[PDB]
């Protein structure tokens, strides 16, 4: 009378891993590198001259 | 004179592929350009550019 299960309720793995997307936020977050040009908008030169 | 300080752009980030599911409880955002308001803070200063 010894037990007789095989794999015995189906065989498809564990419940188990439906692949979550794991997204490529293990990248770097990107450089903000944006320039306020602050000073050649003002054209301060004397044309007193 | 120099535009994006540092470098900076919006580079690709793309990670593993984890397939959360999220059920999504919106931030809805009535500022998706309230913009209206931004012409109306150029306006809240045109005001003040007639008035002086």
């Amino acid at each position: 009378r010894s037990v007789s299960s095989s794999s015995y309720r189906r065989m498809f793995g564990g419940p188990g891993t439906a692949s979550r997307p794991s997204s490529s936020r293990s990248y770097v977050t990107t450089s903000t590198r944006t320039y306020s040009l602050g000073s050649a908008l003002r054209p301060s030169t004397s044309r007193s001259l | 004179y120099a535009s994006s300080p540092g470098g900076v752009y919006a580079t690709r980030s793309s990670a593993v592929r984890l397939r959360s599911s999220v059920p999504g409880v919106r931030l809805l955002q009535d500022s998706v350009d309230f913009s209206l308001a931004d012409a109306i803070n150029t306006e809240f200063k045109n005001t003040r550019t007639n008035e002086k």
